[PDB]
């Protein structure tokens, strides 16, 4: 939680959000709706994908036998070979464990960031017509019919339309 | 009144490790270390050779077993635990260097060395190299004295590699089971075999005497080999105990040798092989065989290293 | 300072804060108080701990002699051995230096993050009853008795109670 | 009026490096590269062997020094700079391979090879292998002709490994200080020693002649060794210059060998050893000995690599 | 875009900003001006510099021949050598590619952070006298003559001076 | 009314890779993998030696080619494809070990070994080692019998290293083109050469016989070498086929050897050399020669790895 959204100021995830990774859940006069956000969901996805594309990789370098499983090579040479190979195992095993931990840290942090980024986008959309409840909700100081909610999701909410009324609920 | 934003979760996510915390539950993860075998050498797409009874070095000298393989072609060569390079008891000097050279050679193209012999036996044979009863290494002439105890003529033979690649030249030194049998085969008095080119230069004395009864023989054959450069020439000086090359070997193209204990299968296609199968995987790591060969995922100690592919998972 | 709080908009640390890593310092009618925040302090600590737990590690791989300090092995073989070992020394020396630098970068940034996260938590708590002084202070537009400050630290500050008065100090 | 939030600081923090900046001051840091020795081989918990004067290879042949160690048991074996494998001057063929084999063997269990000899001296001795004045390698019979210049009988001896593990077999070739002393010990004319199993097959001629006066001798003993498989058999053919095995060696369990210059200590417990001590540490890196052995922290060039364990430090 | 500013809520860069990396572009009564911000620009620069300093590095370790280009060494030994060297080539090639990708990720994110940090600095400066347009602009609810703009850039904008008026444009 | 903040951009930025995305356009980047050669061994600052026709091992034995180089001094030594260690046909036992020893030696300081000979020829020569017509390895005396077929006296020679460093000692074994020419040069009957110190101990038999006609000779010289410790002593026992050292070699200081195919240049300064030039670069990686030597950038498979040095680039 480098960004403090996921597993942070948002209390927990929505096991119902089967539509995408991020989303809005509104409550108005008409009832209550949950919708997923394509842009943020898709970005988080694009990025994790990119990680995969990079990590699912084949090096075009062939390695051949220097050992012999059937008739064991000379002891000193085979011992040097065993030592080199074991040392190399140590390096890659480390490289793998580190790579995976670092990548998981960054993946999680990245998702947290995408959440924050979305929240802050909506916050910016509202401007002065809503206040932050601190749990990842915006209390809207005007009346938000289902078309309004929709407008907030498709980023077409004009704060000017509702400024007077909302402000007036000072 | 209100609009809220959130993220998904699942009831049962999977645990992964991070820089900072062990076993954090995230939504989805994927495996990074391959553990999945295919108990069969995936040969499809490449020309394969299974040697079985044949030993790899044997494909040059040509004891009974390797008669199938005296001029083989390959892309993938396969050694088997039962393989043998030998019929009449003996080791190859620098055996493994040669084995490695052969495993990458794409096969061998054999060719006569034009050796002619005067006033001696060319047809030495034994009850170990079975075929028509007693015989010998189909590429080696067992040079013997004209009759028992007959002093073996001091001889010299010679061969020029007249090809663009180099030439593999094997010869053998018969160490007799007793001083009696040596002078029975080659005549009394000292014996030497000298071998020289421009690269090589070495020489051999036979060592008669009794060793353990491997294959019913007590004496042994020391096999020696050299590489002969294009335009270069080999010379043999000798007066006994010399198992002569009849043909020389040339390397065709390119290949890869594996030591397998499992079936072949030209249905599936592969590129990483290990003694007990094939490893087909996209994963950048494997935990199967340290020693596996081909184009391979890096080998690691770890059974599993799960790579998160989803956000922190926080259920209700 | 990926987050700009520590060694950022907060001017400097408090050598007096011996209680924890993060904390509130209030000034009201009754005087002036400093207290440490358990949750944020404890999180930063938990994480650095996890780093340590991972980095203080023993590999269960034995390595034996291929060399000889008393009677030196054959020159060509011992030279190959020296070359392999020196190359491997190069790799681990790099791996160590990099690991440490990357881990220090992330540690610092993570602390910065925990600071921001706390700040923003209080901001969220206060809603509309306070304004941001930009130095990492909140000027409260109402009267904040020691019980009030306490409530802000134990997260029990109800902004409703003071909204009227604070707002009214427009 | 106001509530402010902050973080701690200390007047004197410590500097660490980051991806981005060198020597940034953070609150607390911790060391990551171990530099801390213990000038003593921490032997506690494991069965130790200090050889001192004894040389490791010696424990097979058994010169004076290694009489303590002819049947030793170990978990940890310790070579000392003064150790010696030899009393009568001579090298071991493939010495270091063998040394490595012994350092991991858990000790040796010796056993008679049942060699009986007819009509020759079995009790050759020398003023180098001191005990009761002159003696020999407590595991080797110095075979000699029945009296001076007496032609040494052509002999053959044999031994079957009848155990589940393989058997270590050492023998020696005496190279006499002069052709005179050779024919004085074994009689005139050529001499050969042949050695063969199924694995092995090699042979030896003595080389009489004068070399530098090591230990008051001019001639040398070449020690040769082979490994003998379960069910297998060794055969020796010879007529002189042959230093015969009396017993064969078997490997007990498992161990680790170190080359130390420092005292033992069964008070402290350890797992990483280097020539000048023990390294007990949790740290994942060390800067002490490139060559250190056991279960060890990775060796690095760097004296110190400080790992920050606290936030950026910004004092007043 | 870990921070969502660069290639985020700011729509795009300014090909005209030849003065520095970050900057203000104001529109008032008197016209329209663009200026660069020294502090943020210089910080992003200081850091990338630090990366370079670390990455442009020479190890003081000499490596000598164990091979032979003219007369090829013995096959088994040279095959072991070829295998060790090729393995080490694999490790470094990986270390290099990873180092570069990780460093580019962090560099980008760091710049994104510097942008955010600057924005938020100005936001903090304004306090209550301006509102966030969401494109990385601040609409100022008072009159900002060129001296005022200047004051905002050299960090000498006193919000007290303009609070009454700006607020009053509620 | 409004104040806006932003960042710069450029129309044409450059693409780099990240953990998350391939080929993202950022403002400025810099190259990280060096590809830039200098077709010339940058020798300035360091004392150089180009051997050309001389082979490195030759600088000890001293055939015609290496007469320039019998006592050379260096910091940087340079082998050339045409170099040769030999005039009269023959190999060096353990050649490459020695080559490596010499490439780091800072040069050689030669010194007489005080060998005197009685009642034999000291001045053997041949039509291969051309100078004044026929000659020999300017550091080796070709010991010959006093006249044809004259039995070669059993001899012994000896040398003590009386310096603080060790001493390089080379000797040779002449393998004659025929048993006839051997007994023509040294007399009939067996021949042995034994060589011993405290470190070393080994011996040699000549192997007469015909090999391929390299340099117009059919027999060969086996060169052997040992290192001789301070205070130590070498002894040679022999009765023919022995090519004797006249002088011993000592190692001056320190140097580095390279195998180059390109010109020297003492204008430019360098520290990383590869067969086809010099690599001067700050970059931590190179894609030029796997095998390059000196103080070098790590070798990597990748042609280019661009490191972003500027922000994401977003033009209008
Ligand atoms: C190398 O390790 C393998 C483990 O599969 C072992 O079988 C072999 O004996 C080792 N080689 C030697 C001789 O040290
Ligand atoms: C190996 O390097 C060590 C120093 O770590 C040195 O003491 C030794 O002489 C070298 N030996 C060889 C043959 O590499
Ligand atoms: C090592 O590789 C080089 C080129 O990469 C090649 O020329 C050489 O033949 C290889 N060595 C051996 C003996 O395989």
């Amino acid at each position: 939680g480098l960004f403090g959204a996921i597993a942070g100021f948002i209390e927990n995830g929505w096991e119902g959000l089967i539509d995408g990774w991020y989303g809005f859940r509104h409550q108005n006069a008409q009832g209550e709706g949950t919708a997923a956000d394509y842009k943020s969901t898709q970005s988080a996805i694009d990025q994790i994908t990119g990680k995969l594309n990079r990590l699912i990789e084949k090096t075009n370098q062939q390695f051949e036998l220097i050992d012999n499983e059937f008739t064991e090579v000379e002891k000193q040479i085979g011992n040097v070979i065993n030592w080199t190979r074991d040392s190399i195992t140590e390096v890659w095993s480390y490289n793998a464990e580190l790579l995976v931990a670092m990548e998981n840290q960054h993946t999680i942090d990245l998702a947290d960031s995408e959440m924050d980024k979305l929240y802050e986008r909506v916050k910016r959309q509202l401007r002065e017509n809503a206040e932050e409840d601190g749990t990842g909700c915006f209390e809207i100081f005007h009346k938000c019919d289902d078309d309004c909610m929709a407008s907030i999701r498709n980023n077409t909410y004009d704060h000017s339309k509702y400024r007077e009324e909302a402000m007036q609920n000072r | 009144d209100k609009i809220c934003l959130g993220h998904h979760a699942v009831s049962n996510g999977t645990k992964v490790n991070t820089l900072t915390e062990r076993g954090v539950e995230v939504v989805n993860a994927t495996e990074t270390v391959e553990r999945t075998n295919i108990p069969r050498i995936c040969s499809k797409g490449k020309r394969t050779v299974d040697l079985g009874q044949c030993g790899l070095l044997g494909t040059i000298t040509g004891p009974p077993q390797c008669d199938q393989f005296l001029e083989f072609s390959a892309d993938l060569i396969i050694e088997r635990r039962e393989g043998s390079d030998v019929c009449y008891p003996g080791k190859f000097v620098n055996e493994e260097a040669l084995r490695q050279i052969l495993r990458e050679s794409g096969g061998i193209d054999k060719e006569a060395m034009g050796f002619t012999y005067s006033g001696i036996r060319t047809n030495g044979a034994t009850s170990s190299c079975r075929r028509s009863g007693s015989s010998f290494y189909a590429e080696m002439k067992w040079l013997l004295s004209n009759t028992d105890n007959a002093a073996f003529p001091q001889m010299t033979k010679s061969y020029k590699n007249t090809r663009k690649n180099p030439a593999l030249i094997v010869w053998g030194i018969h160490h007799s089971g007793s001083t009696a049998e040596q002078t029975k085969l080659y005549g009394s008095g000292n014996k030497l075999v000298t071998v020289g080119s421009s690269n090589y230069q070495q020489s051999f004395v036979p060592s008669p005497g009794a060793r353990t009864q491997v294959n019913g023989q007590s004496g042994r054959i020391d096999f020696h080999w050299l590489m002969l450069n294009p335009n270069d020439t080999v010379t043999f000086s000798f007066n006994g105990a010399f198992i002569a090359p009849d043909r020389a070997s040339f390397l065709r193209g390119k290949s890869m040798g594996i030591q397998s204990g499992v079936q072949v299968d030209a249905d599936c296609e592969g590129d990483c092989y290990y003694s007990g199968g094939t490893i087909i995987s996209n994963l950048p790591f494997q935990n199967i065989d340290s020693r596996a060969v081909g184009k391979c995922p890096r080998y690691v100690k770890q059974r599993s290293l799960l790579l998160a592919t989803g956000m922190k998972n926080v259920p209700e």
